[PDB]
């Protein structure tokens, strides 16, 4: 009913004779290579509305027909979609039939109302003894992840998964929004891998909704990804109740992608170089992650900094809706620690006496004044000397050297590539933990005792089998038989057993070649459209 | 004189310490005016052509 | 609350409606100024107020001055 | 030379062939990707692609971004 007046880069012009699309409204463009969604974005007048496609442009007619479908990008949503991987429109791309659809809901939405809000600003068990205790994430709330490549953030991520659903029975949906391709099938195959994700038959026992939106599709594209993750979070909040854990990996690419769409639909950018919109693009997303009366969205979004600059109006402005910090970092993770939460740099605004009590508050301060307080003397140790101080000092060296061991925790989807078996931590007993080797109730239990382990009825048993382990070493003796000929033969031996393979000087490359014929003329087509040389006048 | 030069260069690294934390606030203030006036400059150029 | 009016234009709200709020709530509270009562008023983060109506300013294409701001 | 692809757009070249210079040499280099085989494509400076883009779309007024760049 309308047609395509003008393509300018990733930005269409559609003309529409009859009654326009209403503004975020979905076109299909009929007949194209591929499946092209344009999203209507301004009533320019004379009858054409301006849309920004998620698919590519190229091969776009100027009079192509164009399908307005009545609403907004439209998703399937449901339990169907567990462990499949959807764009931002909808489809299906991990290659494993249709989406079993629940429901299919518009991914624009207006926020919850202030009547429909709560007003209970609890806090999210989420079986993480260095998360539920220094820094809460809030039920209903938002929570920057400052991790990176090899501080083991995709395993707190998909333990974040897997503990969310084992203790409140809510689902996640994982918003790639424009992360690489070989990052998110990494995510996929790692999430496959851990049992978060099932194939097949099982598919039902999934636990996570991947929603891709990549790299190389366009800035449309990448900038509606995460309101399609939070379209499938929504429907598991307001239709089945539950806890939903939404991950937008790379909340600065939402930004920076929403910035690319202001930019191309012309329009001034504000400061640094930001969309003149940015707080409302930010908050249409962050303001529908909220509780409801009905369940909660809890948002975990990776955060960039972008030039080591806190105070760049992207950081900036998701930080004021950020109600928790988790950062992950490389020293906590060369000490071996894991999860390589930094116990210090982590913050939470659920960490005051009002909300969780005085009791796991004045635990968690004194936790973090006591690594605090091991922090900045280890220029005093490394200097002068380790036992150049006091004994009070090598007391706090001592606590603070065995809580930032207990801080550490198996994994239940790390078990699988590394054998010990995780443990799910509550909060009171992670409370009444902390609150015993603060105190000191261990201070003759070793450091290695508080390492990879549940609670503090494990760190005694840790030591227990560390101390039946001085008898069972009598057992037997250390030896290494044969010093030149137990194994190691002669070098001409060792090139003489291992086998030549086969190297051809023909590489070959013509399997399976077409071989066309290319014309060195130039082909062009005449009025009536065949193909014709040049007619060969100026 | 040796412990009392190692107590002297502990407060000039937390004196250039500090000093460098502000110089560094300001030369990322100095870095968005940067970015912010270019593209006001580009903008007007090219507004007032089209 | 028995005194208090509320008075609130969110973040996921559009831009006019931020701009608008405090001059809104400042009219509320003029209501107890003009008639010989007292009016406490907090507009928290007009920090806020100038960024929407920054935003509403470049959207105009109004011409951006110091850090984008309308003049 | 019997197994590189040398594909140059050089200096003198027009905008739009260093813009699509990258794009051609990928397309050379995903035959061998997608035939079994194994690729290394080394796009010499993408800056200076990058250059030869904002030409061409600030010379077809798009409107510019950061720097002077497109969206």
């Amino acid at each position: 009913a309308g047609y395509v007046s003008q393509v300018i880069g990733p930005v269409v012009d559609v003309r529409f004779d009859g009654e326009l699309p209403s503004i975020l409204s979905s076109l299909e463009v009929e007949g194209h290579s591929v499946r092209l969604v344009l999203e209507v974005a301004q009533h320019m007048g004379d009858n054409t509305v301006r849309c920004i496609a998620m698919d590519s442009t190229d091969g776009l007619v100027r009079g192509q027909k164009v399908v307005d479908t009545g609403s907004p990008i439209k998703v399937p949503v449901g339990r169907g979609t567990l462990g499949r991987i959807m764009n931002v429109i909808g489809e299906p791309v991990d290659e494993q039939g249709p989406i079993d659809a629940a429901d299919i809901w518009s991914i624009h939405r207006e926020a919850p109302e202030f009547t429909e809000q709560s007003t209970e600003q609890e806090i999210l068990v989420t079986g993480i003894k260095v998360v539920d205790l220094l820094a809460p994430y809030q039920r209903g709330g938002k929570i920057g992840l400052f991790g990176g490549a090899g501080v083991g953030k995709t395993v707190l991520i998909m333990e974040l998964i897997n503990n969310v659903a084992k203790a409140h029975g809510g689902f996640s949906v994982f918003a790639g929004v424009g992360e690489r391709t070989r990052e998110g099938n990494d995510l996929y195959r790692e999430m496959i891998e851990s049992g978060v994700i099932k194939l097949g038959a099982e598919r039902g026992n999934s636990k996570c909704t991947l929603v891709y939106g990549q790299m190389n599709e366009p800035p449309g594209a990448r900038a509606r990804v995460a309101l399609t993750g939070l379209t499938v979070a929504e429907y598991f909040r307001d239709i089945e109740g539950q806890d939903v854990l939404l991950f937008v990996d790379n909340i600065f690419r939402f930004t920076q992608a929403n910035s690319e769409v202001s930019a191309l639909l012309g329009r001034i950018p504000s400061a640094v170089g930001y969309q003149p919109t940015l707080a409302t693009d930010l908050g249409g997303l962050q303001e529908r992650i909220t509780t409801t009366t009905k369940g909660s969205i809890t948002s975990v979004q990776a955060v960039y900094v972008p030039a080591d600059d806190l105070t760049d109006p992207a950081p900036a402005t998701t930080f004021a809706h950020l109600d928790a910090t988790t950062v992950l970092s490389r020293s906590i993770a060369e000490l071996g620690i894991y999860p390589a939460v930094d116990p210090l740099d982590s913050t939470s605004r659920m960490l005051n006496p009002n909300v969780i009590g005085a009791e796991h508050y004045n635990v968690a301060r004194g936790v973090q004044k006591v690594l605090q307080d091991y922090k900045n003397l280890q220029d005093i140790i490394a200097i002068l000397g380790m036992d150049e101080l006091s004994e009070e000092d090598k007391l706090t060296v001592a606590r603070a050297r065995k809580i930032q061991r207990f801080l550490s925790q198996p994994f239940q989807v790390a078990e699988v590539f590394t054998g010990t078996p995780g443990k799910y931590v509550d909060l009171a007993d992670t409370i009444s933990g902390f609150q015993g080797v603060l105190t000191g109730k261990y201070d003759d239990l070793p450091e290695m005792a508080f390492y990879m382990v549940g609670d503090i009825k494990e760190v005694k048993e840790k030591a227990d089998k560390m101390a039946k382990d001085i008898a069972s070493r009598k057992e037997a003796d250390n030896k290494k038989v044969s010093e030149e000929l137990k194994d190691i033969p002669s070098l001409d031996k060792l090139v003489s057993e291992i086998k030549e393979v086969v190297i051809e000087e023909d590489d070959g490359l013509e399997e399976d070649f077409k071989a066309e014929a290319l014309s060195s003329e130039t082909v062009v087509l005449n009025e009536e459209g065949k193909s014709v040389p040049l007619p060969k006048k100026n | 004189e040796h412990a009392s030069r190692m107590s002297a260069m502990e407060n000039s690294t937390k004196s250039a310490g500090e000093m460098l934390g502000k110089l560094t606030l300001d030369y990322n203030r100095k870095r968005q005016a940067t970015i912010t006036t270019e593209l006001i400059e580009i903008i007007a150029g090219a507004s007032a052509l089209m | 609350m028995r005194y208090t009016i509320m008075v609130s234009a969110t973040a996921s709200d559009a831009a006019p409606l931020q701009f608008l709020a405090p001059y809104s709530g400042c009219a509320m509270a003029e209501y107890f100024r003009d008639t010989g009562k007292h009016g406490l008023i907090i507009y928290d983060d007009l920090s806020k107020q100038s960024v929407a109506y920054r935003q509403m300013s470049l959207l105009l294409r109004r011409p951006p001055g110091r850090e984008a701001f309308p003049g």
